[PDB]
């Protein structure tokens, strides 16, 4: 029942640049935190155990601080291998509760979305539904949001959002969202659209098509 | 030499019960307390069980409190934890860390140097069956000649892990598979598309090839223009 | 709205002990009948210890100047005839000299004013010569007597102010109070003893946990609680030895406390050198007694002041046990260092008299003095009949639903394995008198007479059942907590008017006739200067009336005396009759008064009767004529010639018998 | 509601450095991002630089990245741009964009006058 | 009884 909040949920740096996570007790633990590194389809190891000392192993780089209740991950200079998310743990009580998580990714230009629509082929009519496809590739950051909105009314529930992580090429995103219909809703407008919204443009891009 | 290594994972209907291992290789167990933690598909490490073998303490995360039990065979060298009365909200990855003994926990518990591979376990109402290929192309009347995608939708695929192969492989740039994705529904659907090349699509009869090892299934679609 | 309640709680407690103080009084004088009794008869009263302690009051009053006459009781040559004792740091006469201070130009004032204070008349007893009874505040009984209740009234208002504390609210302190007054008679025993050393020193006791529990609650520090804790605890060791031990229960009661987060650290190092300096304070005042050091007062003050100002060294220990245990065995070591390094390491005096009646309950350990002190039926196990007694006004069984209450709230709010070190557990004073409370029923249960100790914190503990907070708090609203409370306190005033009904209802005896006789005989036929020597209760009243030198008193816990003791009784013993003559004429002693029914076979009782008690602690000598024997002869046959060294002087109704040694 | 104003002047010279701002009036601009958009003919309305709050990362644009650098001033309230060795290729009108929405989804509707940089 | 009582 002791929080450890972490302060920036989302961080993004270059090679070379210093970063710094924050750690925040809700309660006193006095030195019984660590931080752990995590990177995708792998374990976490530690990197930092009683807030101020170094694990045997990993890189000198890694530095940690204590300041009252608050806790902070220190890093010289990033490089392309530690480049995962960061866990902040306390074990100064039984219940021994991880921290939120920050991801640290490569920062780069903004590059202005490229949005595709693919409506439900002609093999939809034996599945018993209908699916829309809306495609945008090549945004950056992640950080954009898709409404869903015809005739001026509000839709959600329906609406399927997926993202994919950086390119290892280029460090892009793609992004996708899938909107499904019953054959009751296949009879709605046969107008199709709909919008996607991204700091790239001032207002949102809306792309429609008849069937 | 010191290595935990977690098995014992899989599949289970709701309530069930699933009754996993930790194996620790080269450390003896009773010397050091091991817990086992929690992982849910895109959030962070949730703490779910701890036992100090020496004298026999155990500890439970009070999400849990009541559901699972964990036995420590000192004998063999490894430890277990029994879960039953499964939820839907307890299907993830779970890990076996190492730490001190509680008895000597003395400012608290240390940090889990030594961390166990981690086993997956899901709770699904769903019978494994194949999924259905669905093919999706650019328009014809819409960007020809210039920027053009295609790909397939594969839907209901059972479990996760389903290849996806583009004429056998022949091609692999602009190639975008998007994460497995799963709503309430207990349905799988995933999109993979790569940018055709211009020149009526090469005309070449496009393929799409879903590989899916648990069902066996190795069915190819075709991939025809508007 | 909030300020007329602390009106309301002052004049309570102001009126309880008012009322607990006429109590005290009225059972008094139904009691011993002390409007109508002789002058000298109120000191015959004044049994075994009341004579000794009285005596000293009595000398005081009458000489020339308070001053000569604290010279001479501090220089004292007849209470143990053969060297001079300081009797004002041995007997703890504090109160006595604080009397008679008072009294003394009270009395020379009232003189001057002309002012009619002591008004009395002759009364008529009857067959024997009429005496003078004199009546009034002026009176030296009755202004000892005034005093020592007005001191010993105010227990019934800290016992209330205790149950409003703990309970924080006036059902808790009604509850208190009124579970004090149906067990008054097995929570005090003031009515019957006034003039013994308990009833000046458990009002200030009570005052100072009262004290105590009222600093840890709101967490007071500064000079100002120093001093208030101090001016409770000096007076409570000025006036009784027993007091250092009873301190030491709060020791251990506090670090209890202490070692679970329930004390901040400024209180702990106030109540602390409070009792620092309460402790410097009254072994300055007491001309260094020694048996001060040695006891469990001293040590445990030491070990509990370096635990606390070590504390903050450990703040970031996170395991509970190992805290608590780590505390715990410095705690032990220290004390048990202290207390045996100076006992056995220096010999320092120490009185080996708790540690004796105690391995003698246990183990087979007989001794004689222990012997002594379990056949008293006031040193041993406490009998069922009271705990009858108190289950009967079901003080017992609500203090026992409070105590479950409580330990069940304490278990689920708090963290019994890992603890922080910044935040406080809240609650602290209510576990700190749930700890004095058993400790203090572990010391009643194996010796009665200290029920004293177990009985008011039965009735403090019973107030918890009346609190917001451990009972659900708001889960029960407003209306149902004042009903549920008014229908205990209706179930209680059941079963607890018969209790004050028995008490009123008593009624003493007055007559002993046939130590007045003998005092008569001893004033009359004997030198001011003649040496007495006899059974224990008897010398007592010897000395307090006639003034005649006495060899051995009542006063038994300091060395010295056993000895003295061990030597003139064994005139009931199997010893050849010229070993005790000659022991006799050693000690210096003239006449050796006792009673014929001490030499009375029991055969029911034995090894609590002086014959067998000289049996096993005299075995080499076993089988010999027993002396008993020879005294029932010649004081039958009225012609002592077998026992020619001694000479029967006194022998009337063959009750009294005084032997003179040539 | 909302309304901005610029701030700076005289003659610029080519290839040299500006220094320019833009300060929201009537509001606070913490809660809310700024941004910087360049309009030019033929085709406006294209993201320049973007700052979120008080400089936890600035984003520029492919062209002007390191040309262009971007503060703000909570105490002023106003985000000021350093630019130098201008392109000839910058002709165009830059407007301080406010974005209405709390959630970061850059609903730019305030455009206002910007400030014109033109090289021939 | 050598010692008062509680009567
Ligand atoms: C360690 C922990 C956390 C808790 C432990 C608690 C415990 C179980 C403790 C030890 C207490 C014990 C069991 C034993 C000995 C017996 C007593 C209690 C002696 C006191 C007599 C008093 C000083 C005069 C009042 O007692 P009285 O009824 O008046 C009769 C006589 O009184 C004279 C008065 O001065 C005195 O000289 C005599 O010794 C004798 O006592």
């Amino acid at each position: 029942d002791i929080q450890m909040t972490q302060s920036p949920s989302s961080l993004s740096a270059s090679v070379g640049d210093r970063v710094t996570i924050t750690c925040r007790a809700s309660q006193s633990v006095s030195s019984a935190v660590a931080w752990y590194q995590q990177k995708p389809g792998k374990a976490p190891k530690l990197l930092i155990y009683s807030a101020s000392s170094l694990y045997s192993g990993v890189p000198s780089r890694f530095s940690g601080s204590r300041s009252g209740t608050d806790f902070t991950l220190t890093i010289s200079s990033l490089q392309p291998e530690d480049f995962a998310t960061y866990y902040c743990q306390q074990g100064a009580s039984e219940p021994i509760t991880f921290g939120q998580g920050t991801k640290v990714e490569i920062k780069r230009t903004v590059a202005a979305p490229s949005v595709f629509i693919f409506p439900p082929s002609d093999s939809q009519l034996k599945s018993g539904t209908a699916s829309v496809v809306c495609l945008l590739n090549n945004f950056y950051p992640r950080e954009a949001k898709v409404q869903w909105k015809v005739d001026n009314a509000l839709q959600s529930g329906n609406s399927q959002e997926s993202v994919t992580e950086q390119d290892s090429k280029d460090s892009t995103y793609s992004l996708s969202s899938t909107l499904t219909l019953s054959k009751a809703d296949y009879e709605k407008h046969k107008v199709y659209a709909c919008e996607v919204t991204h700091q790239g443009l001032s207002s949102p891009v809306t792309k429609s098509f008849n069937r | 030499e010191v290595q935990l290594v977690e098995s014992g994972g899989g599949l289970v209907q709701p309530g069930g019960s699933l009754r996993l291992s930790c194996a620790a290789s080269g450390f003896n167990i009773s010397s050091s307390s091991i817990h086992w933690v929690r992982q849910a598909p895109g959030k962070g490490l949730e703490w779910v069980a701890s036992i100090s073998s020496s004298y026999g303490y155990t500890s439970y995360a009070d999400s849990v409190k009541g559901r699972f039990t964990i036995s420590a065979d000192t004998s063999k060298n490894t430890a277990y934890l029994q879960m039953n009365s499964l939820r839907a909200e307890d299907t993830a990855v779970y890990y076996c860390a190492r730490s001190s003994s509680v008895y000597w926990s003395w400012w608290g518990y240390s940090a889990f140097d030594y961390w166990g591979q981690g086993t997956l376990v899901t709770v699904s109402s769903a019978s494994t069956k194949g999924p259905s290929v669905f093919p999706l192309a650019p328009s014809s009347k819409s960007t020809s000649g210039g920027t053009a995608a295609l790909g397939c939708l594969v839907k209901d695929y059972f479990p996760e892990p389903v290849t996806v192969s583009w004429n056998s492989g022949a091609l692999t740039s602009g190639v975008h598979t998007f994460p497995a994705v799963l709503q309430s529904s207990g349905l799988y659907s995933l999109s993979s598309v790569v940018t055709v090349p211009s020149s009526s699509l090469g005309t070449q009869t496009y393929i799409c090839n879903v590989n899916h090892k648990p069902s066996n299934t190795k069915v190819d679609k075709k991939v025809e223009p508007k | 709205y909030s300020q007329t309640w602390l009106a309301s709680v002052v004049i309570i407690g102001l009126l309880v002990g008012y009322i607990n103080y006429q109590h005290v009084y009225t059972l008094f004088e139904n009691d011993k009948h002390f409007s109508h009794l002789a002058d000298f008869e109120r000191e015959m009263a004044y049994r075994t210890e009341m004579g000794l302690y009285y005596s000293y009051y009595k000398t005081i009053i009458n000489a020339p100047s308070f001053l000569e006459g604290v010279q001479e009781i501090t220089h004292d040559t007849v209470t143990e005839h053969g060297h001079e004792i300081n009797t004002l740091n041995r007997f703890n006469l504090y109160p006595e000299v604080i009397l008679a201070f008072l009294y003394r130009p009270f009395r020379a004032f009232a003189k001057s004013a002309n002012w009619q204070i002591e008004l009395c008349w002759q009364v008529n007893r009857g067959e024997l010569r009429p005496v003078e009874s004199c009546e009034g505040i002026g009176n030296p009984h009755y202004f000892y007597i005034t005093g020592v209740f007005i001191v010993a009234g105010t227990v019934a208002s800290s016992i209330f102010y205790l149950g409003v504390l703990v309970s924080d609210s006036i059902f808790g302190g009604f509850l208190s109070v009124l579970c004090f007054a149906f067990n008054h008679g097995e929570a005090t025993r003031v009515q019957w003893t006034p003039p013994l050393r308990e009833s000046f020193a458990f009002p200030f006791i009570i005052g100072h946990i009262a004290i105590l529990t009222f600093v840890i609650k709101y967490k007071k520090s500064g000079h100002s609680m120093i001093l208030l804790l101090t001016s409770m605890a000096v007076p409570a060791l000025l006036f009784w030895q027993f007091t250092q031990f009873a301190f030491f229960t709060q020791i251990c009661s506090i670090f209890l406390a202490f070692s679970l987060d329930l004390i901040p650290f400024s209180t702990a190092k106030t109540v602390i050198h409070s009792h620092i300096i309460s402790f410097l304070i009254g072994f300055l005042l007491l001309f260094g007694n020694e048996m001060m050091i040695t006891a469990l007062y001293f040590p445990s003050i030491l070990a509990l002041g370096m635990i606390i100002y070590i504390s903050p060294l450990l703040s970031n220990l996170k395991f509970r046990p190992a805290y608590v245990l780590f505390l715990a065995i410095i705690f032990a070591s220290i004390t048990l260092g202290l207390k045996i390094g100076l006992s056995k390491g220096l010999g320092i005096e120490d009185d080996a008299h708790i540690f004796d009646i105690l391995r003698s309950k246990f183990t087979s350990f007989a001794n004689f003095h222990t012997r002594l002190y379990t056949c008293s039926a006031e040193f041993d196990f406490i009998q069922y009949s009271t705990i009858e007694k108190l289950c009967g006004t079901l003080l017992i069984p609500l203090a026992l639903i409070s105590l479950v209450t409580f330990v069940f709230n304490f278990v689920k709010n708090t963290n019994l394995l890992w603890r922080n070190s910044e935040e406080i557990g809240e609650n602290g004073e209510i576990l700190y008198n749930v700890v004095q409370l058993c400790c203090s029923t572990v010391m009643a249960f194996l010796i009665m007479r200290l029920k004293l100790f177990m009985t008011p914190h039965l009735c403090i503990v019973a107030a918890l059942f009346a609190n917001s907070k451990l009972l659900g708090g708001d889960r029960i609203s407003k209306t149902i907590r004042v009903s549920a409370l008014v229908g205990v306190i209706a179930i209680l005033f059941y079963r607890g008017i018969p209790n004050i009904r028995q008490q009123l209802n008593v009624k003493g005896e007055y007559s002993n006739p046939d130590q007045e006789m003998l005092f008569d005989w001893i004033q009359h036929n004997t030198k001011q200067d003649a040496v007495f020597a006899g059974t224990m209760p008897v010398m007592a009243n010897v000395k307090l009336t006639t003034l005649r030198p006495i060899v051995n008193h009542p006063h038994y816990e300091h060395v010295g005396i056993r000895e003295r003791t061990l030597k003139v009784y064994s005139m009931f013993s199997k010893k050849p009759i010229a070993e005790v003559h000659k022991i006799m004429k050693e000690m210096g002693v003239n006449y050796f008064v006792f009673q014929l029914m001490n030499c009375s076979n029991d055969e029911r009782r034995p090894e609590c009767v002086y014959r067998g008690m000289w049996d096993e602690e005299d075995p080499k000598n076993s089988g010999r004529t027993a002396l008993c024997d020879l005294w029932i002869l010649a004081a039958n046959s009225k012609d002592n010639s077998r026992i020619a060294p001694f000479k029967i002087v006194y022998n009337a109704n063959r009750n009294y018998i005084v032997l003179k040694i040539l | 509601q909302v309304q901005l104003q610029e701030s700076g002047g005289g003659l610029v010279q080519p290839g040299g450095s500006l220094r320019l701002s833009c300060a929201a009036s009537g509001r606070t601009i913490s809660r809310y991002a700024m941004s910087w958009f360049r309009q030019a003919p033929g085709k406006e309305r294209e993201f320049v630089a973007v700052a979120r709050r008080s400089g936890d990362g600035a984003f520029y644009a492919d062209s002007v990245q390191g040309r262009f650098t971007v503060s703000r001033d909570d105490a002023k309230n106003t985000v000021y741009l350093q630019m130098n060795s201008l392109k000839p290729e910058d002709t165009a009108v830059y407007y301080c964009a406010i974005d209405s929405d709390t959630f970061y989804s850059g609903s730019y509707d305030y455009w206002g006058q910007g400030t014109q940089v033109t090289v021939s | 009884g050598s010692w008062a009582k509680w009567s």
